[PDB]
């Protein structure tokens, strides 16, 4: 049963660095492709980006581009977010998730979220 | 650049109702499309994907029809636990994206 | 000899193709299009002897082995369509993966006016022979790499049939039911 | 911080066989021994078996031999006893716990442990 | 072959005053020996180790010495929060091992 | 030797390029745009040794000659541009002009395949070295001629990299400050 | 030569040896007890230049290379005790471990009357010359395995002394402080 | 041929071996121990081709000769114990007995590092062949003769397999049921 369990978000100042983790379980989580999404205070989501399987093709959204970096330890199913060159834009509830392709489609669906670490940076 | 877009930014519906949710895509995008719902301070909860399929754990009065750039979120009969924001989101091309979601509130005097 | 029809240089299924229905058609046929990124996969197609339908017959028609399995490709490109892959195009049944088929037999192809590789595939097994059985052979993997490069242009889409032989062996053995037939 | 979290324990007919699954936190895992150490209701702590960081060397307690197992899970950081043989001495609560060597000598210390799984052979 | 083995089965004290544990081993252990507390119902927890440092978070009121194939472990002013059960343990050699345990109980009219 | 540095074809400012600012960048472009008339000149380049980047150090670590100044050009066309001009491309310090150049040192390319050009230079002065000073060497004109030629195209601008170098003299003499270093 | 005093085999610190105190003593000897078993790791040493006492002065008189590092063993058994390890013993700053160790220069030793062991490290490194710095230049590991086996007998420990040694280059190179000296 | 299985040079029940139980274990093993006189008997092995288990699917699957029957008996000593026999080691199926034994094929072995004899005993028969009946084809006897000694030492007990193997004639006679087989 899939509990994902996210720590590591705080108070960050502007030019700051956090590095957030989520921790996986009840799933083959080195073969399922894994996003972080956020959600700021007063918006939607966005998703950020997204790993594949081995930590091998990772995608970012354009705002996260150079600043944020995402790894995966599959050997301790965990996913990491590192987040350089943080603005303000950029506070928000971070929530790991956890898709999958179904059967040989293209198209990955969450099935699970975590419960969100806050980044207040500010 | 595939953007999403849903129609109702709130729907104000009477408890008992039926609600009727859209979001449009501004390129096709077969039937890649899940609904999302959301209550305040929670995580989000995944009701449809592959446009039509409901879930685990997710009741029949949901559910989700249409194809390529234009899609429909139908609750039946609105519950008191359907109280919620709704988000859609296509995973047909990189990168993956949402819509800015629709607000479904109590409708009342 | 049976070999020749087995074995000039024929085209395959390979995988089920998604389908235009296309991809029977096709068989030969990953799609070549463009792409948000290069390096992303796009297919993986399974190999035996059984499954696509040229080999099954042969396959049927015999249980053993000899043979090495030579999987060339052709393209329809234009001027202005062009393209490139990386096929791996795998023997036997490994890693099924990346660069653990790249590092496999290998064929590194222009899609110009070439309009032909040889990506052969070895059966590297244990023994001789394999018999026909329902697990797999092994998987042939392909890598679209870099999309098409243009004009205009042609439409975006383009495609390849690939292109299947052994040798060195021609010759096998054992002869069993073969697939087509009367009663 | 060390956070060992236990899951898996059940109630077990005899001749039968469960896996206990314990899960680290707040530390090199990799670095650190680990054994498990169980617990029999009108009874006192026996050591159960340890695993030495590669996964490499692991020990057991003459009772446990052959029955039970210990297999380290390093990139999901996650400690593993697969007990065979399930006979009612067996019957306990089951503990993950973290032992370390110090600087340079051969005693390993335990420095956390888990919660408790329990293990009704009965 | 490595035993060891804690003298009072259950030390009576009043509360306030001094207990002393003692754990001896059949074999010299040197230094590697530790002491462990433990609740009813609650992991076990690590008070001394190398025989006489104390762990983090461990009162001054408790404390061990000795070597060898004898150890005491000595609380000054026994607190309401020290009633408990108490176990040695050596790992100067493989396998590893622990005592039958003293129980510190509350000693009253 | 020093001389190869220099002297390996390099490219060049030439001028400050009215820029993207992609004439830094460039350097070694002059633009290539249809045009509307054809035989409109858009370029004058000066030349010293002083002045643009690489010739500057060179020249000040030697004040005088032995040398020839080889132009050569390249291009970025596509099929779809293409491009013609006619280069001057001058000695020292004439006439600054149309005729008066094309009378000069000569080069005609066709800007397709060829990618490559000759027009080399050469110090036509009184004295076998000129030494660094400030008013100029002479100039190097540039003419595009006719424009680019189609398709749908390519957007639409084409641009030209020039290339330096000498003979054939390779060696100077006296050394000088050099342009770079320490303190 | 200075190399014969360094070279001519000498006898390590190696590490500090829990001691007796014969680790000063010892230098030579890891220890050889019976064991509980066999494969467990009684050692892991470092070996610099810098560090243990005859390699310090030496190291210190020069900073570069020519050499190789030849670490003999020989054994103070008994009729009665026997023994047996292997030692890595290992160049130059690898895995610290088993099996990398195992895979690396690599001697089988006996421990009975031949009382003499040829593990010869090499210097792999990027450099013909290692300078002296503090980190490391690398690792020797031994492991005991099997223990002695035996007797009555001998008190039970048994116990080795390393050698050392390089080769192939005798001849080292730049002179500097030697650790010996006045002032 | 089948000789080599019967014959490379097997090990023996020979008798049922006062088991620890060892004794199935064993087979090849009488006991050595030491003794309150020496020449006290401990044995009596009878010998058939049938009885003993290599030699009982061989004798079945063949009811003929030819051949002959070599016992060469192994030791687990110790430096610490030693011992000494003698071993008929006896045709068929005579006397029974000490002297007459002794008077028989021979050997005479000093247990300490030979670890090795060979006591080869022939069929000395009125015919060629013996076939598969019941009572006995004859006894082999053995004598332990003076034990083991010694050291401090070992415990106390040595033992011996007894090996077994016939030439001349490898090659039997008419096959009959062998011993394993199914039905």
């Amino acid at each position: 049963e899939v509990q994902l369990l996210d720590s590591g978000g705080g108070l960050v100042q502007p030019g700051g660095s956090l590095r957030l983790s989520c921790a996986a379980s009840g799933f083959p989580f080195s073969d399922y492709a894994m996003s972080w999404i956020r959600q700021a205070p007063g918006k939607g989501l966005e998703w950020v980006s997204p790993i594949s399987g081995s930590g091998g093709r990772a995608y970012y959204a354009d705002s996260v581009k150079g600043r944020f970096t995402i790894s995966r330890d599959n050997s301790e199913g965990t996913v990491y977010l590192q987040m350089n060159s943080l603005s303000p834009d950029d506070t928000a509830l971070y929530y790991c998730a956890k898709d999958g392709s179904g059967s040989h489609y293209n198209n990955n669906y969450f099935d699970s979220w975590g419960q969100g670490t806050l980044v207040t940076v500010s | 650049e595939i953007v999403m877009t849903q129609s109702p930014a709130t729907l104000s519906v009477s408890p008992g109702e039926r609600a009727t949710l859209s979001c449009r895509a501004s390129q096709y995008v077969h039937s890649t499309l899940a609904w999302y719902q959301q209550k305040p301070g929670q995580a989000p909860r995944l009701l449809i994907y592959y446009a039509s399929t409901r879930a685990t754990g997710i009741p029949d009065r949901f559910s989700g029809s249409g194809s390529g750039t234009e899609f429909t979120l139908t609750i039946s009969s609105l519950q008191s636990e359907d109280f919620a924001v709704y988000y859609c989101q296509q995973y047909n091309n990189w990168p993956y994206t949402f819509g800015q979601g629709t607000k479904l509130e109590i409708e009342r005097t | 000899d049976l070999v020749k029809i087995a074995q000039l240089f024929s085209v395959m299924a390979d995988s089920t193709t998604p389908s235009e229905n296309h991809g029977v058609d096709a068989k030969g046929y990953f799609k070549w299009s463009a792409t948000t990124a290069p390096q992303s996969i796009v297919h993986r197609n399974i190999v035996y002897l059984r499954l696509f339908p040229n080999l099954n017959v042969f396959v049927n028609s015999y249980s053993y082995f000899r043979g090495s399995l030579v999987l060339r490709l052709s393209v329809y490109a234009s001027t202005f369509n062009r393209g490139r892959l990386r096929m791996g195009f795998f023997p036997n049944a490994t890693t099924d993966s990346t660069s653990t088929l790249d590092n496999a037999i290998y064929t590194i192809c222009d899609i110009g006016s070439d309009n032909s590789f040889e990506i052969t595939i070895p059966y590297s097994f244990s023994t001789w022979m394999r018999k026909t059985n329902g697990h797999p052979i092994g998987l042939f993997q392909i890598e679209v790499l870099n999309r098409l490069t243009y004009n205009s242009s042609s439409p975006s889409e383009v495609y390849c049939i690939v292109q299947g032989k052994m040798g060195q062996d021609a010759r096998f053995f054992c002869p069993t039911g073969s697939v087509v037939t009367f009663q």
